[PDB]
């Protein structure tokens, strides 16, 4: 039974299209993975959750990757109390973008930091994996970020843990 | 798949002694999972439809009762239906229940409606009868393809933009109505979350907001809970069912809910009637009641 | 004329019984704010608006205006006075209708309509030629007018789940579309002029009725995102060849029997496809080069009756087949000459043996071929030895090959529905064996080497009427945490035990055993 007049964190999920950013969320949400590819526009889920024994409501804006549908998203990421910059380790280029990514969400929120987690996702395709542990890390260091590895596909890694560790973030706990 | 065929054989035992099977054949009961999966995944899951309609809840593999139901309200397509859910288990006919609905829905797509139901879910109906009889009858392997159908039902729907219609209730989730656009199918039913509320939550007068459900899982809710809900949204009423009451229909919350239950004397063990709701083009909402036979 | 509900109930009729004013006062603070600041940008976003305040004319500088995820039924004639608009944002609200004073923006770009009640697009869209952008998904639209072709500036066009029958021949003046989406409506044709959108690169017409293609379509040269699935497409054109720059065909759930002769050869991008749920009862005629680029090929639930000779000879990054519920009675002669082949999928078929030169799948890390006509395995399957799933449900096994043993690395071995009387004793060897699914079988006995199952998690031995008893080696599998016994007696066992479960049954033979 969630409490009353919770507070409302708002995550944004951003990154290159492709990358499991939906997949992520649905898996986080709904508990299944979704094997079809269908590009986003803009989607938004709600659930209470309690984290660390707090009760706390996750709002989370899913974001387009794909330049073509990335008109309005900068307005989406305004609205964000914090961010996930997923990237793909079987794509070389989205990894290479999250330095836009990261500029992007200073920029739109007008701040020299901002709570952030760097996502490297689809792990579970070792055999096509193209970006190291030890580049991921070295990313996260650069920009003072924590740093996670995620799976979308059943059975599910740190899909959980990576939407909480964000909320962590903001707490500052 | 020869649908009047099989409608005509489903029909067939009207009037008949009270448990008297219909016997399609394996791949006739596949065909219309087959079928009817494709336009449960062709239309929306969130359902919006026009009024005259008429509303049913529970039905419990009681297939005469169902059939009562029709000759009552009129076969299909004399009437509009929409059926919240809990097709299957604790009768002794869920068979030839779900095979008659699917099949009308495959017959008139565009006005029979099926909504999911907690029963419609292969770890609920796999201990509440539905498993044992489709491996009396068939096989299991008829079981999963219910499964793989059960799976691509709507979960909710709005009449004429009043009238929010699911099978169990509210969730602390649902804030906005296309949150429940954004749920994917094919799907199962999860333990907690938007989709376990929406086929599992209760109303309860004693609540308020918020409470822990007796069920073990989901939530009670209040009516003040009802009241803010139906006025951030711009709407008049909750249309449910889930919970056996006394006279086939009930209010909650000065009749901004109410419960409908169409199986009459449940499980054999209660003495309740059974109820559908009409809604007229004005929605002007009336209650006809099976009585216990 | 909006109806209300109520009750005829008790020889009666009865009915069901904040702060606007404050949330309104908002508004208007917000508006001032804007206009002090001279601000270009406008959130109004999420504050239960349901009447926009007429004091927005005032805000002439605006560029943005985000009023998503109100309750807005219509907007007030006053937001035409917003010349500079380029972006209106009006996602998730109540919209039936939008102002003709609209067409003073003759600036606008982006018109976000997604998630309203249009049964239309108002006519007033129609006259704003400078969108780039027009979402309109979620909707109750039925209809798009020919004016279409005023809007000739689109790049993006998105009109899914609405209820769309037809598209006007005027589709074809879009010139400038880069992405079309249409899926989730009711088309059953495409207009042939939609080959006069030649910038398309993504197209998607997932979820109609579609009966089939424009020959057209080929004029699309930069296609490279095409949804087809769910329609009811009898065939594809030969111009889609043009289209080289497609990396997926997934035709999923249609009509279609045949493709084009060498159709596929010429997209030489394609690492996927699938023709499941279709009418196939032969392959894609055409050379093996048309299987030379794709890593997966799906052609489940169709009627193929035989897989020819030599199809994958030019299929080297081929390593995902599924030919499940299809027509196939027996197996080509080069069927041992599938060495990229990683995962196979022969179930629901009329398989009666499957052959000694299986061994020549080196690389198979999934086989499955439940539901077939099998009574006994080849030798030649114990040469797997990266075999992980070995899924044999349905069929008529009367014995397995003692080189079974010799799977190291099976972990899943489903044997459910079969006539096994016995287990070759050199079950035990199989170390890495976690899930064994027996039930539904004539086993008398469980060899004693099952004690040798060091990683058996989960072992099925339901509906077996003649296992009377169980070997008190069992007790040596830590880990097993499921065992089924539904639907099996259990003779030579103590029936108080037997009704106790796994969990009396698994204590028992380790209590009343030497270990
Ligand atoms: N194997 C595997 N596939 C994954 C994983 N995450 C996503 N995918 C797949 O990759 C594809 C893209 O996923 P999706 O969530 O749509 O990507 P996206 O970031 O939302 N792209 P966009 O911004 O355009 O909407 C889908 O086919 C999805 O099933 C993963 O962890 N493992
Ligand atoms: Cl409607
Ligand atoms: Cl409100
Ligand atoms: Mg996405
Ligand atoms: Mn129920
Ligand atoms: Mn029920
Ligand atoms: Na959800
Ligand atoms: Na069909």
């Amino acid at each position: 039974v969630p409490s009353d007049n919770l507070p409302t964190y708002k995550l944004v999920v951003v990154g290159d299209g492709g990358v499991g950013k939906s997949a992520l969320t649905i898996q986080f949400f709904q508990k299944i993975f979704v094997p079809d590819y269908d590009p986003t526009i803009e989607d938004s889920y709600l659930k209470h959750t309690e984290i660390d024994n707090q009760w706390a409501i996750l709002d989370v804006l899913d974001t387009a990757g794909l330049e073509e549908f990335s008109a309005m998203r900068e307005q989406y990421m305004r609205t964000g109390d914090g961010f996930l910059i997923v990237y793909s380790v079987t794509d070389k280029a989205s990894f290479e973008h999250v330095d836009r990514f990261h500029q992007l969400i200073l920029r739109v929120k007008d701040r020299e930091s901002f709570p952030m987690i760097l996502v490297a996702n689809k792990v579970d395709l070792m055999h096509l994996r193209k970006i190291t542990r030890e580049q991921g890390k070295e990313m996260a260091t650069k920009h003072n970020i924590p740093y996670i590895e995620t799976s979308a596909k059943d059975p599910p890694l740190n899909v959980d843990k990576a939407f909480h560790d964000l909320v962590r973030v903001i707490r500052q706990q | 798949l020869n649908l009047d065929s099989i409608i005509g054989r489903l029909l067939e035992v009207q009037g008949s002694r009270p448990g008297k099977n219909v016997q399609l054949t394996e791949n006739e009961i596949r065909g219309l999972c087959l079928k009817s999966r494709e336009i449960f995944l062709s239309q929306p899951i969130l359902l919006e439809l026009e009024a005259p309609l008429k509303i049913c809840g529970d039905i419990h593999g009681q297939y005469y009762d169902l059939l009562r139901l029709f000759e009552y309200g009129g076969f299909p397509p004399e009437s509009n239906y929409l059926f919240l859910g809990d097709y299957v288990d604790r009768g002794k006919q869920s068979l030839e229940t779900i095979c008659l609905l699917l099949a009308y829905k495959i017959k008139y797509p565009e006005n029979f409606f099926l909504l999911r139901g907690n029963h419609e879910c292969a770890s609920i109906n796999r201990i509440y009868g539905f498993y044992d009889e489709c491996k009396r009858r068939y096989n299991i392997k008829l079981w999963k393809t219910f499964t793989d159908c059960f799976n691509c039902l709507p979960i909710a729907a709005i009449v004429d933009e009043k009238i929010f219609c699911c099978h169990g209730g509210l969730s602390p989730d649902l804030q906005s109505m296309e949150q429940i656009r954004r749920i994917m199918r094919p799907t199962d039913v999860p333990d907690q979350g938007l989709l376990c509320d929406l086929l599992w939550s209760d109303p309860d007068k004693d609540v308020q907001g918020w409470g822990e459900n007796d069920r073990g899982v989901s939530f009670t809710f209040g009516a003040e809970v009802v009241a803010k809900f139906l006025h951030k949204h711009d709407l008049d009423l909750i249309c449910r069912a889930h919970q056996v009451v006394e006279d086939g229909y009930e209010f909650f919350a000065k009749r901004q809910l109410v419960t409908l239950f169409s199986a009459p004397n449940y499980c054999g063990e209660f003495d309740n009637a059974g109820a559908m709701m009409s809604v007229d083009e004005t929605l002007m909402c009336s209650f006809q009641i099976l009585k216990p036979a | 004329a909006q109806p209300g509900v109520a009750f005829s109930v008790d020889n009666t009729i009865k009915r069901p019984n904040t702060r606007k004013k404050s949330s309104n006062a908002e508004v208007i603070k917000e508006l001032n704010k804007c206009r002090e600041e001279n601000s270009m940008r406008l959130d109004l976003s999420k504050r239960s608006i349901h009447i926009l305040p007429s004091s927005i004319k005032e805000l002439t500088q605006l560029t943005e205006l985000y009023l998503y995820s109100n309750k807005l039924q219509s907007l007030p004639a006053e937001v035409g006075c917003l010349v500079n608009l380029m972006t209106l944002a009006l996602s998730e609200n109540s919209l039936t209708s939008l102002p003709d004073s609209l067409d003073n923006l003759k600036k606008l770009r982006m018109l976000d309509l997604r998630h309203n009640k249009l049964r239309e697009i108002p006519s007033v869209v129609y006259r704003l030629d400078s969108l780039t952008t027009l979402y309109l998904r979620f909707n109750r639209i039925t209809t798009v007018e020919k004016d279409i072709k005023n809007l000739s500036k689109l790049s993006m066009l998105s009109i899914r789940e609405n209820k769309i029958k037809q598209l006007p021949a005027e589709i074809g003046e879009l010139c400038n579309l880069i992405t079309l989406d249409v899926a989730h409506n009711q088309l059953e044709h495409l207009p042939k002029e939609i080959g006069n959108c030649t910038q398309i690169t993504n197209l998607d017409l997932q979820h109609n009725e579609l009966l089939d293609l424009p020959d057209t379509i080929g004029n699309l040269s930069s296609l490279s995102r095409l949804g087809l699935r769910y329609n009811r497409l009898s065939a594809i054109p030969r111009s889609l060849a043009k289209c080289s720059a497609l990396e997926e065909l997934n035709l999923e759930n249609n009509n279609i029997s045949t493709l084009p002769e060498s159709l596929l050869s010429s997209l030489v991008k394609l690492n996927s496809l699938t023709l499941a749920r279709n009418c196939f009862q032969l392959y894609p005629v055409g050379g093996p080069s048309q299987f030379s680029t794709i890593y997966s090929l799906n052609m489940e639930h169709n009627r193929i009756n035989k897989i020819p000779f030599g199809i994958f000879s030019r299929a080297k990054v081929l390593s995902k087949l599924n030919m499940k519920d299809n027509q196939l009675t027996s197996l080509p002669l080069d069927f041992g000459t599938w060495t990229s082949m990683v995962e196979l999928n022969l179930a629901t078929n009329q398989l009666t043996k499957i052959p000694e030169d299986v061994s020549g799948l080196v690389s198979l890390e999934v086989l499955i071929l439940s539901n077939n006509l099998l009574k006994k395995l080849p030798h030649g399957l114990g040469n797997l030895r990266k075999l992980r799933e070995l899924d044999l449900e349905e069929n008529k096994l009367e014995s397995l090959p003692n080189e079974i043993a010799y799977l190291k690395d099976l972990q899943k071995l489903v044997l459910t529905n079969n006539q096994l009387t016995t287990l070759p004793r050199g079950i035990g060897h199989l170390t890495n064996l976690t899930h064994l699914g027996l039930g539904e079988n004539l086993l008398t006995h469980l060899p004693e080497e099952i004690g040798t199952l060091e990683n058996l998690e989960e072992l099925y031995l339901n509906d077996n009427p003649n296992l009377h008893s169980l070997p008190f080696e069992l007790a040596l599998c830590s880990k097993l945490s499921i065992m089924s016994i539904e639907n099996c007696p259990l003779s030579h066992l103590p029936p108080q035990i037997v009704a106790g479960g796994p969990s009396f049954i698994i204590q028992f033979l380790k209590m009343q055993g030497p270990y």
